[PDB]
């Protein structure tokens, strides 16, 4: 045959490739009519105010701030502490700090390990 | 890319323990590699904002002295005695080859220059072999003569360029002479 | 013919 | 390259591996072993400035060729014979440097050839 | 050293008693006189401190910052100016007398001779700043903004008192000229550590720390411009100033308990810059790149390396410079469309070329490019890192990996790209905004030339 | 909308021979080519019951989208191209000739003049303009992103400004 | 513009090469043709290898210090 | 002036091998409608656009002026010495 | 890139249509509307509107593409899309 | 398959609307009314020399160019740097060093004459 495509979280299934934007019903013909009339009063609302000679000011858009709340000021209110966002917070958390601290620890002995009895070279380290 | 490639050989010469070599090298490397950049952007100003091989054709008699600068500064790229090539592509070709070096050190340096051979002329095709392939508005143009100056006051150096400064520079290169000649 | 090309006020 | 298919496709033993090479004395077989010396001494490149990996044997004809190119100067297109009889000791040890290494490769098939005669006979 | 003191102290008859319409005119005119003044202090000795007086001294490592300050206090002057044109004058003069006794609280702290009266107006900063930041403040979380702040550093600063009292009854002075010379080495014992995360945990606080750091996101973000400003370009410093006079007598617990602390900084700072790469709030990123320098110099003192603190020094002036001109860029953009969302205003050169300009050369000194003074002294300290640890190196070259990640990324949305057809409220700029932009930058490139006196007592 | 055989096809036949003049680059080449793809697209518009109408479809999209050149030929000035967006950093709002200082002002006295002619007309047909486009407006707003013209006597076309005042598409 | 374009080009025909670009691009190109076969025989040494190289099997043991299998 | 449009059959499609492709499509049964859209880069001056060899050895004619001359300036340097 | 006029560059394309062997010269008009006025459908359009792009430099949208259609309500475009007022 | 008569007059109404605009964004006949400027007199002078167009003339007003361009963009910047370094900083001990010239057998150092040993005989190698 060929080479077949497959979709991915950044190689995503083309449009034309998925036969299920293929698959024509009733319900998604009737559905278009719905998002076309609401772009449609949003396209309205976004040009009857911008082009209005009036409006001096900046005019907001209601999905702006509904989602600068929600990405920074919604997350306690509906946080919940669930066992997996522990462990999360602990691999994210206390976890990669006790790496920094088994690798930096180690390293920081191991060079005390070499001054003591004279096995460290210090011909020019005199900017302590 | 035949650039990425090219700074890929420089330190090859050091990494063989020579380093004027490999300094010589980017002195040419400027010398060739602005041009083709240079005339690459002409074809972009005289045929309009263009720049796919595949759009255009004809470009050797609409296009002649940018066709004769595109020539020479591949020729200079690719190794040809007694230009750029010679006393840097042809010298460092050589020195990697019998210079102490690891077998794919050398094998990339001997496909890669066939590839800089290679794809030179490739462009040079797409550029001027082939019928024109650009809207029937002809606009394709060089007479404005300062693009001309400019262009042949760099032609001195990709054709001449090492030969001026040959001599000249004292030899901090340990030569071989004789040497197996395959 | 030329037409006319606006910029940000720039006296201030 | 002919020595590097016998020393990996062939046999090592029989081919000087270029670290290892030399593994006989240069008395082995060749003697009179009177030292080389070249001319323009450890002084000379030094106040020549010359540079070290370039300090070879050849140096004598090295520092000379930079001589008249102190005063070649302006004209660069000068001192081609004092250059390429510079090449020639490059030349010469070069191909010394050639014979050092089959010097060896010679010495390295007898000596396969050597110990299978010497210790096969029992 | 009265020679600062007192004309700031006198400023609050001036501006109180100055007519309606000067104020202003009046708090600038002023204010610029006495940062000339506070100029002098640039005279220093090798390494004997300037001593005034018996319970006022500076030495190398105070004068920077003094200048810093009084400088400072005429820019958010001019700062203010358009966000406050509209309230009533008696407020109008309320507000400056709160600037005034802030900087005023912060020249005695930075030269105080006695730990115990750094320490009394060490804290006092924060009454005058509750007051900015509560009553001033614009948006309403404001209000749970400054319970965070004051709680924040006092939940240090009382251990510190209770450790300062005991040394007083311990040693019998707390004079930074007797506690050095009369250093002595601070034991292991578990009483000590104790003393010594006693002495250290009130200035971590307010460092900040990696986890210990809510308060600038919550209080930055929403603290009023002039407020804004003087919270990180110094009042971040004060537990710095006071870290490398207080870590004389915490030797040599400190090498060996300060891991916990490199940790923490370490991660947090590549963690604050990952993050700080990832707001949808501008304002709120030099608050999280603040932190990410700041995590910096926190490293600087626990190696207390002689180079790292040399960056230290040089840093704190830097990042305290360069947060200054990002809350003022990034205030620009607010009172024009009333947002601090870098989404809602993108390519803002199309229509304001020169606030632009401004823009990139303060975001190329947050990239720490040398010469310029950001470089040098982040670079010290990561050699005083590497003398500490060879391997450091990547987790900090890993913050070289994500401050010009976002360092530029605002520019590319906010002042760089295209520009949005519906706002038409962007104007032409104010030259308020490019002057006091030009007093914001134009210092860092020229003390950069001569970096030794903001390069701190290690010299 | 939804997209029908008909809108799909055509979308289908601008890629598959931008493909192929991209592949054969010469033009003969792909001359003969996409002459003969027009016969093997016409070769079979007879099909029976619109299940294998869509189902032959479902392949046409297949061996296209693997028959797509995948390094093909975008034109600079069109999106995906070198002189996309290009010309947008030129691009500068109209409002900006509002603010022009009164000494600018008087250096440009005309086209201010003529700017202020322009925005005359923008207001005193801005709210005629928008109380007739409201009265048309079928019940629930629009029902697609349309617009209705000037259809009356002394009207102007309905949210015109911006779209009339766009910037040009070589601000320079 | 309208006081200009002295290359004043047309529909579908040959851009108007004037002689110019066409002398001059058979110039240079003679002069580097001039420039690089005038060496390729002047010091055609440099590019041929000037110094030959000896095949090691053509060496005899008496010049070369190893006594043949009889010691 | 007005970047003249010339005539419709100066770039026609005979001569040109757009027929030797449009048969092509005749030897299957039909026709190419786009062959005198292109028979002006074919037909004009751009004809018989010059080979890869013969671009690659541009000036050698006037190289060959330059050949006799430098052998000849050459024979000259030790002949007359 | 000259100032370009609309003029110009619908002579242009009324070429590409006489140049369509289909389209015959005589069949030439400002208003040739491909399918009905003239017999070439849709898909006898769009390799056109590519045929035109081609030469033109731009490419028209997809959603007008297919339907810009008639000889002069395409030019109306180009002069949109040029936005000269020649 | 087809413009309906509602968008028809929307286009052409929206068209020649923005070529009025166009038509309306000419650059005016008057631009620029400019209020006087400053015109310095030597430049007055030396343009006023070269308009006849004498080829002679017009090669000296570009050597005139570049002379200024000599005096105080290139000759004004060697006098400060030459005061600059062999007054100033050579004046600093070690500021500029300088690595001793290849000096080579035949030669004689300036002050003792010393001719550097002669070169011995090669080896006597010839091609
Ligand atoms: C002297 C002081 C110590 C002795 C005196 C006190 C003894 C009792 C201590 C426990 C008191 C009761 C705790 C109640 C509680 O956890 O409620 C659930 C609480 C409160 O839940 P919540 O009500 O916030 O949950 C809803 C959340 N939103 C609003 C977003 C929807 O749970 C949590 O806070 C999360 C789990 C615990 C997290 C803290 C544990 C680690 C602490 C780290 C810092 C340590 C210093
Ligand atoms: C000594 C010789 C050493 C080996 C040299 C190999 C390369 C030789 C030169 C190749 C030139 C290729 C070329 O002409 O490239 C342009 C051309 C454009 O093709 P186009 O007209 O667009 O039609 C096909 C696409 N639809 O492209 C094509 O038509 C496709 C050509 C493919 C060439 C691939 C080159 C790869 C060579 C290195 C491989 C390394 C693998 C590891
Ligand atoms: C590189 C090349 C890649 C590509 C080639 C190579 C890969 C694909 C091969 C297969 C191609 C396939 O047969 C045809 C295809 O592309 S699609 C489907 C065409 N058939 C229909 O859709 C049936 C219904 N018919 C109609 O909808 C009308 O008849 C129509 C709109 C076509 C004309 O209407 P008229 O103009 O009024
Ligand atoms: C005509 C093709 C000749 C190819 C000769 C061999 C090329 C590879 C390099 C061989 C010499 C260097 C390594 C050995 O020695």
């Amino acid at each position: 045959s060929f080479p077949k495509y497959k979709p991915s979280r950044l190689a995503t299934l083309p449009a034309t490739l998925d036969p299920a934007e293929y698959d024509i019903s009733p319900e998604t013909r009737k559905a278009q009519a719905e998002r076309l009339a609401i772009r449609s009063r949003l396209k309205r609302e976004y040009l009857l105010q911008y082009n209005d000679p009036n409006r001096l000011g900046v005019i907001e858009d209601p999905a702006l701030i509904r989602w600068t709340y929600a990405r920074s000021a919604n997350i306690y209110p509906n946080f919940r502490p669930t066992p997996k966002t522990s462990l999360l917070g602990a691999l994210f958390g206390i976890g990669p700090l006790f790496f920094w601290y088994y690798v930096f620890k180690t390293d920081r002995d191991k060079k005390e390990k070499l001054i003591q009895e004279g096995k460290l070279d210090q011909t020019f380290n005199i900017s302590y | 890319f035949s650039t990425s490639s090219q700074l890929g050989l420089m330190m090859v010469t050091i990494g063989i323990n020579q380093p004027h070599l490999a300094f010589l090298h980017i002195c040419m490397h400027a010398f060739f590699k602005a041009m083709l950049f240079m005339c690459s952007g002409s074809i972009i100003h005289s045929l309009n904002d263009e720049q796919d091989i595949r759009k255009m054709g004809g470009l050797y008699k609409a296009m002649p002295f940018t066709t004769t600068a595109l020539i020479i500064g591949s020729l200079a790229l690719t190794g040809m005695p007694y230009l750029t090539g010679f006393y840097s592509k042809d010298l460092i070709i050589e020195a990697v080859n019998m210079s102490y070096t690891n077998a794919w050190a050398l094998l990339m340096t001997l496909i890669a220059t066939s590839l800089t051979a290679a794809y030179s002329t490739r462009i040079i095709f797409f550029a001027f072999l082939g019928k024109p392939r650009f809207p029937p508005l002809v606009l394709i143009n060089e007479n404005n003569p300062l693009l001309i100056n400019s262009i042949k006051r760099l032609l001195i150096g990709s054709i001449f360029a090492g030969f001026i400064i040959s001599n000249n520079i004292p030899p901090m290169t340990v030569p071989n002479t004789t040497m197996p000649l395959y | 013919k030329r037409l006319f090309i606006i910029k940000p006020s720039g006296f201030y | 390259g002919a020595h590097l298919a016998r020393r990996y496709l062939g046999d090592a033993s029989k081919e000087p591996d270029p670290l290892r090479m030399p593994t006989f004395p240069p008395d082995y077989g060749f003697p009179e072993r009177k030292e080389r010396e070249m001319v323009a001494t450890q002084q000379e490149m030094n106040d020549a400035q010359l540079m070290l990996q370039q300090r070879d044997y050849c140096a004598h004809y090295l520092i000379q060729l930079l001589k008249c190119k102190r005063d070649s100067f302006p004209n660069f297109l000068a001192c081609k014979h004092e250059q390429h009889d510079w090449d020639y000791c490059e030349h010469l040890d070069y191909v010394k440097r050639m014979k050092e290494f089959e010097r060896e490769r010679r010495l390295l098939q007898r000596k396969k050839r050597r110990e299978q005669r010497e210790a096969e006979m029992a | 050293m009265l020679k600062i003191i007192i004309p700031t102290t006198m400023l609050l008859p001036m501006t109180w008693m100055s007519k309606h319409n000067m104020i202003w005119i009046n708090a600038t005119v002023h204010s610029l006189l006495i940062s000339l003044i506070s100029l002098s202090l640039l005279n220093q000795l090798g390494e004997n401190s300037l001593n005034f007086s018996l319970t006022f001294f500076s030495d190398s490592l105070s004068a920077p910052l003094l200048v810093l300050t009084t400088w400072l206090l005429p820019l958010m002057l001019m700062a203010s100016q358009s966000h406050l044109s509209k309230e009533t004058t008696t407020r109008k003069k309320l507000y400056i007398t709160m600037l005034i006794l802030l900087q005023l609280f912060l020249i005695m702290t930075f030269t105080a001779t006695e730990l115990i009266l750094f320490y009394i107006l060490f804290e006092a900063t924060l009454v005058p700043t509750l007051i900015i930041i509560t009553r001033w403040g614009n948006q309403t979380e404001r209000l749970n903004a400054g319970l965070y702040f004051l709680f924040y550093t006092l939940a240090g600063s009382l251990p510190l008192l209770v450790a300062l009292v005991y040394i007083q009854n311990t040693t019998g002075s707390l004079n930074f000229l007797i506690i050095h010379y009369w250093s002595h080495p601070l034991s292991n014992s578990w009483s000590n550590i104790f003393m010594w995360l006693a002495c250290i945990m009130a200035f971590m606080v307010k460092m900040p720390l990696y986890g210990l750091h809510l308060w600038l996101p919550k209080a930055h973000v929403e603290a009023p411009i002039a407020g804004s400003m003087v919270l990180a370009a110094v009042l971040l410093k004060l537990g710095g100033y006071g870290m490398m006079r207080i870590t004389t007598i915490l030797n040599p617990l400190t090498n060996y308990m300060a891991y916990p602390f490199l940790m923490l900084s370490m991660w947090g700072m590549i963690m604050t810059s990952s993050i700080c790469l990832r707001q949808t709030d501008l304002k709120s990123l030099i608050a999280y790149s603040s932190v990410s320098h700041m995590a910096l110099v926190i490293v600087a003192i626990m190696i207390q390396t002689p180079w790292s603190f040399m960056g230290a020094t040089a840093l704190m002036i830097a990042h305290g410079l360069t947060s200054s001109m990002l809350f003022c860029l990034a205030n620009t953009n607010y009172e024009r469309v009333h947002s601090r969302t870098m989404i809602l205003a993108r390519g803002l050169q199309t229509l304001l070329p020169l606030m632009a300009t401004w823009w990139l050369m303060a975001s190329l000194t947050n990239l720490a490019l040398p010469p310029s003074i950001n470089l040098i002294g982040e670079l010290f300290i990561i050699t005083a890192s590497f003398s500490w640890s060879n391997i450091t190196i990547i987790l900090m070259g890993m913050n070289m990996m994500i401050t010009a990640l976002y360092s530029l990324y605002m520019l590319i949305t906010t002042q760089r790209g295209k520009y949005t057809h519906h706002i038409n409220n962007i104007k032409a700029s104010f030259t308020r905004e490019n002057a006091l932009m030009a007093l914001h930058i134009l210092p860092l490139l020229l003390l950069t030339l001569n970096p030794k006196m903001i390069l701190g007592p290690l010299y | 909308a939804y997209l029908t055989h008909q809108q799909k096809v055509l979308r289908l036949y601008k890629r598959a021979l931008r493909h192929l003049e991209s592949w054969c680059v010469h033009r003969d080449k792909y001359r003969y080519f996409a002459c003969l793809m027009r016969a093997r697209f016409d070769e079979h518009k007879n099909e029976k019951d619109m299940v294998k109408a869509t189902q032959l479809l479902r392949q046409a999209e297949e061996e296209f989208w693997y028959g797509q050149h995948p390094q093909p030929y975008i034109f600079p000035e069109s999106p995906g191209g070198t002189s996309y967006e290009r010309y947008e950093c030129y691009k500068v709002p109209e409002w900006c000739l509002d603010d022009w200082h009164p000494s600018e002002k008087a250096m440009y006295p005309d086209y201010f003049a003529k700017r202020e002619q322009w925005k005359r007309l923008r207001r005193e047909s801005w709210e005629r303009e928008v109380k007739q486009l409201q009265e048309e407006t079928p019940p629930g707003g629009p029902r697609t992103e349309a617009l209705p013209p000037a259809r009356k006597e002394g009207d102007l076309p309905p949210l015109w400004w911006h779209i009339v005042t766009r910037p040009r598409e070589r601000p320079m | 513009a309208g006081g200009g374009v002295h290359i004043e080009p047309r529909y579908r025909q040959f851009p108007q090469l004037t002689r110019s670009q066409l002398i001059q691009a058979e110039f240079f190109s003679a002069t580097m043709w001039f420039w690089i076969l005038w060496r390729f025989w002047h010091d055609s040494d440099a590019v041929l290898g000037h110094f030959p190289y000896p095949d090691p099997s053509q060496w005899t043991d008496e010049e070369l210090g190893i006594l043949p299998d009889d010691e | 002036s007005k970047m003249e449009l010339p005539d419709y059959k100066q770039w026609k499609i005979e001569g040109t091998p757009l027929e030797t492709v449009q048969e092509k499509l005749a030897a299957r049964g039909l026709r190419d409608p786009w062959g005198r859209n292109e028979a002006w880069r074919y037909s004009g001056g751009f004809a018989n656009n010059v080979s890869f060899v013969g671009a690659l050895l541009k000036g050698f004619k006037w190289g060959f002026a330059a050949f006799v001359v430098a052998v000849g300036a050459e024979y000259y340097l030790e002949s007359q010495n | 890139a000259p100032p370009l006029t609309l003029e110009a560059i619908k002579d242009r394309v009324l070429y590409v249509l006489k140049l369509y062997d289909k389209i015959d010269p005589e069949k030439l008009s400002v208003n040739s509307h491909f399918m009905k006025d003239l017999g070439l459908d849709s898909l006898d359009q769009v390799e056109i509107i590519m045929a035109m792009e081609d030469e033109f430099g731009f490419e028209i949208p997809d959603i007008d593409a297919e339907k810009l259609m008639c000889p002069q309500e395409i030019v109306d475009y180009i002069a949109d899309k040029k936005d000269v007022y020649e | 398959s087809g413009y309906t008569p509602d968008e028809k007059l929307r286009l052409q109404q929206l068209r020649e609307l923005r070529r009025r605009w166009l038509k309306d964004q000419e650059l005016s006949p008057r631009e620029p009314v400019l209020p006087p400027r400053r015109v310095w007199p030597m430049e007055q002078f030396w343009n006023k020399f070269l308009q006849d167009g004498a080829p002679w003339k017009n090669v000296i007003y570009k050597t005139y160019r570049h002379s200024i361009f000599a005096v105080t963009h290139v000759l004004i910047p060697v006098w400060i740097i030459h005061y600059y370094l062999k007054y100033h900083v050579t004046a600093k001990p070690y500021t500029v060093v300088e690595r001793k010239p290849r000096i080579f057998p035949g030669d004689t150092i300036l002050e003792t004459g010393e001719v550097i040993p002669l070169m011995k005989e090669f080896p006597d190698q010839h091609h």
